[PDB]
């Protein structure tokens, strides 16, 4: 059964991937000014996530995945104890610092690296 | 498989701290709920620990601006009432009277233009004490605050009761709500839930008590920041409502009068009846119950055997160093000197208030403009709640054995971090990044 | 040869399937609030299909397919008497009530199934 | 390393096509009025654009490749010199009057031409 | 201009509940007292 | 010198300069000022 809107925010990862799309479906749920500053705000913090997920090659689905190697110096935990007992509260902390290096080497290499393959494979 | 890789991760539920704009909910005219959006539907959510803060929220600083613009515009298109400043010819009303009321109750007349530019007009009005000065036979008055702001007449047809209203909040955010029983001012809390947006919010504005207020639950709870620092306020917050009469008995006639092309004027008439005093009445007994147990709760800071004093007021001006409010359209100044009395050491009728009225008035302590009450015709009756006060305590040397309680209070703010303490707004981030061993194809 | 803005909207569904971008192609096309009021609305009336569209795991193409079965209760009508003779305006009534569903048990279902896979296959 | 925004605007098509996702990423980043008259003006320039894109098949790469002959007519030049020694800005003026007539039949033609073939296809 | 014809498709119009007459309704009065605002408000005429 | 076309007279004439000339300005009376309420709440300065 469906929890809710936030409904496995204190579950497992493993548990709170189960369920993702009630996440992702209410996000888009002189005096008229504040209902127009706040009604368009919405839109382009949509629209800038919508376009970062767009330039990681993988727009379409949800689960995306990629080759990047992970790198264990950033953090070093095993497979169980990430994916049993925290949340990803407790996940945000550990990670908020590697996010700009995570960004850029995720999309300035892989995508590129891609593009150029389809176009040589293509060419015979 | 050792070897992990990254993938990301799209509707995640994580969260940061943020703050945006907020609007209405809400369902002849009041100052509010002119236009704005109508309206439960709450989620629970359980283990989730989060530290609120309130005397930091920013949803307090937002909606004290939201008042004031609020205020001001359903003020703009009434009567602009610059031509009243004139000198004024006036005696005093109901003489050889030996009653209380005295001082008050002026009798003046003045001139004033009509429709016709070229004619004038003779009238003759009342008006109370706190409103006219003499300058340098009768004396000649002129009104309080002519010399600084330019007094406005609000449109006797629209209303000042509260509305409960809504905050709530745009798509991408979130409202959190603590469901503690028990909750001091900053700390966590174990059990939180998500609210689309919030109960109602009476917005009343009231010095030195909380009326119509929200109850607390089985026991008082006192709240501060750090109550060993004597400069912040305290907040308390009561279970069981103690109940105030309060009343204006005297009987009102209004007239009218036409300073100028299509504009109008109202001003005070006469009294038929017998002149009183308005006053405020309170159940003794339940009053004296419910010092007795608020006193109980704030031995726990400072020992067992310490002298509990309570006192009166301080100084400043009228807003503060008495207890005032409004009452279905007429504004209030009462003593309250009465409910702060005797101490306190380890081991059927009612008591009066009196209460003065005034009508000039400027809240909102802007410099440049005040506005004009008219007067209700008919007596006027109301009851009430007191749900929670305003304490603050002095200093004293090292040696002390006597500490003792002021009701002060006065800045506005306050009377909205007593009922929107148990929310906090909230952003949410749908994007997340977590390893595991999946690689893409080719 | 064309017909325009709305040419097929009396013509067979299997007539009207051949032309659908024509469509799609107008559907983005004091007093400067009422010109504002109206140039956001129509934005996220945009946005909502399109995001809606989207989660449903078919957002590049038009013509998507899935597996959910049709479950005649619905509406019990053969091949030729639908593709043949009404409309799309008929084709909205009997339609109507069972929406919410539809879009419900499409949605929660099906991308959350397949999700699961692709995590397992890329895994081995 | 990354010249920054608009780094190769001199540069040969074929260097400057070694790096596009920088050009991408800085697309989308009473007075108040002229603050949201600005903001958004952004947002259709980025919309159409975008559901054009998204019309020709190909919403989710860069590097598209489509079935349309070139039809050497328009213009007539080396494959090396194209992709040797002008730039994007010479290349603009010798299109620039068959723009209308690539954006249609790349649009009505292809995708119409497409999306008959997956629907017989998966039909057996 | 720049009509499209159509062909086969019948509609169930209804005039006297349409909601266009409303709304330009309002915008005749709110165009129409607009163009008063600067003008010479004739308040000492009344003599 | 920069202009539009220097053959027509009907423009102007920008010109640019580089080393900066200076230029000293002043006004020496003293100028005591006064003041009056002439309204409710307005005010009005004047010369003394
Ligand atoms: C904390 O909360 C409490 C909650 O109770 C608040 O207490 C209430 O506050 C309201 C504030 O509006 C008080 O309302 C006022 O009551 C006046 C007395 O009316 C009563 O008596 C008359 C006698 O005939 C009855 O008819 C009334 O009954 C009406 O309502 C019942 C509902 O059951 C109906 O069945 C009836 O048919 C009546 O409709 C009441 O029992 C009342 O006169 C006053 O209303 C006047 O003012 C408003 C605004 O101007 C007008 O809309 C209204 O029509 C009245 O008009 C007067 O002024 C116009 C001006 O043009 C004149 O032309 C008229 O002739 C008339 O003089 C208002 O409604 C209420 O009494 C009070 N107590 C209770 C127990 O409810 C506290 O205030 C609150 N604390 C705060 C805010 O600090
Ligand atoms: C309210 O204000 C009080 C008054 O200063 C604050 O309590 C004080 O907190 C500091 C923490 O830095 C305490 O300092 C510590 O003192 C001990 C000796 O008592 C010393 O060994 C430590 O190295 C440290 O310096 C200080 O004692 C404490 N004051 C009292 C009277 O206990 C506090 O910041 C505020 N908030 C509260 C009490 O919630
Ligand atoms: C500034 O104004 C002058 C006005 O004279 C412009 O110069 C003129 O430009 C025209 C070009 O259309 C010249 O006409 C040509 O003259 C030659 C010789 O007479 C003739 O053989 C050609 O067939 C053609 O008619 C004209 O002579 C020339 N005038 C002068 C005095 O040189 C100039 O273009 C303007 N500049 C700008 C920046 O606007
Ligand atoms: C947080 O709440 C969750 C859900 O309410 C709790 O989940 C339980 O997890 C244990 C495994 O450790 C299961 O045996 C229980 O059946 C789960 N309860 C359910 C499904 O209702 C979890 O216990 C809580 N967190 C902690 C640390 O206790
Ligand atoms: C109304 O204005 C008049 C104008 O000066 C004031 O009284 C006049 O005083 C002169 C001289 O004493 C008399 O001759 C007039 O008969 C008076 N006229 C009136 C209408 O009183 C007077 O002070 C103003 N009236 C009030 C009530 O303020
Ligand atoms: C505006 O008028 C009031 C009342 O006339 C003035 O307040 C009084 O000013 C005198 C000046 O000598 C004091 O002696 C009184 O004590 C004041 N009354 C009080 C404080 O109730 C006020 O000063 C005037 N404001 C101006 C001229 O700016
Ligand atoms: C409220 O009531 C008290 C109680 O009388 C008033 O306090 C008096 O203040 C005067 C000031 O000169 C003292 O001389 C009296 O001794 C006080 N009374 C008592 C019984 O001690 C007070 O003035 C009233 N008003 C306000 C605004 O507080
Ligand atoms: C409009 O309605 C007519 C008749 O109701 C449809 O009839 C078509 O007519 C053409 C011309 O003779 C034939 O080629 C088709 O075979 C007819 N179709 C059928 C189903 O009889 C016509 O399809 C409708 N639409 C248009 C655009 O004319
Ligand atoms: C990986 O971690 C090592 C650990 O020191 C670090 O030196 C290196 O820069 C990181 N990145 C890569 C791409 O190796
Ligand atoms: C968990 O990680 C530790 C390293 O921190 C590793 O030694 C251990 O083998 C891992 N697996 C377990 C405890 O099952
Ligand atoms: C992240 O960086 C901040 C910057 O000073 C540092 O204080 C913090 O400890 C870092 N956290 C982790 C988990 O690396
Ligand atoms: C609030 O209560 C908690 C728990 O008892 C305590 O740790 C904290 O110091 C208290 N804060 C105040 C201001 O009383
Ligand atoms: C007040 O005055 C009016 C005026 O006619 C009268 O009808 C009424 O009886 C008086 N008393 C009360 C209590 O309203
Ligand atoms: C106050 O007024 C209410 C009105 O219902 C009445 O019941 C009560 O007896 C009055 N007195 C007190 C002391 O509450
Ligand atoms: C107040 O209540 C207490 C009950 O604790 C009682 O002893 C006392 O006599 C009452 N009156 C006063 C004036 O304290
Ligand atoms: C005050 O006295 C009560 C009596 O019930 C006792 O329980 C408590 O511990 C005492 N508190 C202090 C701070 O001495
Ligand atoms: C407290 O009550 C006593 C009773 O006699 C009275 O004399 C005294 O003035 C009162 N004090 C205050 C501050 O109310
Ligand atoms: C005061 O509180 C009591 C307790 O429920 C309630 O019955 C009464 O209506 C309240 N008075 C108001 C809201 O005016
Ligand atoms: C399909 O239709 C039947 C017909 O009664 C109905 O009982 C059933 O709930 C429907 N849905 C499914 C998933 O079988
Ligand atoms: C059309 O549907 C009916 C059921 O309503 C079915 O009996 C018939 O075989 C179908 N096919 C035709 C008429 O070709
Ligand atoms: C759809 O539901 C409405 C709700 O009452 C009903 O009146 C109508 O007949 C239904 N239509 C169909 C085709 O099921
Ligand atoms: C090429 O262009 C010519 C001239 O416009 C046109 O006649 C011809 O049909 C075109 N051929 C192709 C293959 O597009
Ligand atoms: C390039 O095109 C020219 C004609 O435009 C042709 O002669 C030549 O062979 C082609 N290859 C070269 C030389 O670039
Ligand atoms: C494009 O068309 C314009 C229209 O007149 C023409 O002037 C220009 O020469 C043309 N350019 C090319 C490269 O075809
Ligand atoms: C500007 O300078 C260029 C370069 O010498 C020259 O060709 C042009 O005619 C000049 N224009 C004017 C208006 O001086
Ligand atoms: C101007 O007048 C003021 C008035 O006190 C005086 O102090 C000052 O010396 C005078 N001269 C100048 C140059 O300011």
């Amino acid at each position: 059964v469906s929890l809710g809107f936030l409904g496995a925010a204190g579950s497992t990862m493993g548990a709170a991937s189960m369920t993702l799309t009630v996440q992702a479906r209410n996000l888009l749920s002189h005096w008229g000014i504040k209902q127009l500053q706040a009604r368009v705000l919405a839109v382009e913090h949509y629209l800038r996530d919508q376009q970062l997920l767009g330039i990681w090659g993988c727009s379409g689905k949800l689960i995306c995945c990629t080759n990047v190697p992970w790198n264990s110096s950033w953090s070093n935990r095993n497979l169980s104890e990430i994916w049993d007992n925290m949340t990803w509260l407790q996940w945000d902390k550990e990670i908020s610092n590697y996010t700009q290096i995570i960004y850029g080497l995720l999309e300035e290499s892989q995508n590129q690296q891609e593009k150029n393959e389809q176009d040589l494979l293509a060419l015979d | 498989a050792e070897n992990l890789w990254v993938t990301v991760y799209y509707g995640v539920p994580v969260w940061k701290d943020a703050e945006t704009t907020l609007f209405c909910a809400s369902d002849h005219n009041v100052w509010a709920t002119h236009a704005c959006v109508p309206t439960p539907q709450e989620i629970h959510l359980e283990n989730v620990t989060e530290e609120f803060n309130m005397w930091k929220n920013n949803m307090v600083e937002q909606m004290h601006e939201d008042i004031i613009s609020l205020w001001d515009q359903s003020l703009k298109p009434c009567v602009k009432l610059t031509p009243l400043c004139v000198t004024l010819q006036c005696t005093n009303y109901a003489p050889n009277l030996l009653s209380n009321m005295r001082g008050e109750l002026k009798q003046c007349s003045f001139n004033m233009t009509t429709e016709l530019r070229d004619k004038k007009q003779k009238v003759y009005s009342l008006f109370y004490r706190l409103d006219v000065v003499q300058i340098n036979s009768n004396k000649e008055y002129r009104l309080i605050n002519c010399n600084t702001s330019a007094i406005t007449q609000a449109c006797p047809k629209v209303s000042f009761e509260p509305i409960p209203i809504h905050y709530c909040a745009p798509a991408g955010f979130a409202i959190l709500k603590c469901k503690d029983k028990k909750f001091n001012g900053t700390g966590p809390c174990p059990s939180v839930s998500t609210v689309q947006c919030t109960h109602g919010i009476k917005p009343v504005v009231s010095t030195q008590l909380l009326l119509n207020g929200s109850l607390a639950e089985e026991e008082v709870i006192i709240r501060s920041e750090n109550i060993t620092n004597n400069a912040k306020n305290i907040l308390v917050q009561l279970n069981t409502p103690v109940q105030i009469n309060c009343t204006r008995p005297n009987n009102n006639t209004v007239k009218s009068i036409r300073i100028g092309p299509g504009q109008a004027f109202y001003y005070f008439g006469d009294i038929i009846g017998d002149i009183r005093m308005a006053h405020c009445n309170v159940s003794k007994a339940t009053w004296n119950e419910t010092l007795g147990k608020v006193v109980k709760q704030l031995r726990k800071h400072f020992g067992n055997n310490t002298i509990i004093r309570f006192a009166q007021s301080s100084g400043g001006d009228l807003e503060v160093t008495t207890h005032s409010f409004n009452c279905g359209g007429e504004f209030f100044y009462c003593n309250t000197s009465g409910l702060f009395n005797s101490t306190w050491i380890s081991n059927n009728d009612s008591i009066v208030l009196p209460c003065r009225i005034k009508q000039i008035i400027n809240m909102w302590q802007r410099i440049g403009q005040a506005m004009y009450a008219p007067p209700i015709q008919g007596v006027i009756r109301c009851v009430s709640n007191i749900t929670g006060l305003i304490l603050t305590r002095d200093g004293g040397s090292t040696n002390s054995t006597t500490e003792t309680f002021r009701p002060g209070g006065g800045d506005m703010r306050d009377n909205w971090r007593s009922e929107l303490y148990k929310y906090k707004v909230v952003k949410i981030e749908p994007l997340g990044v977590a390893p595991t061993r999946c690689k893409r194809r080719v």
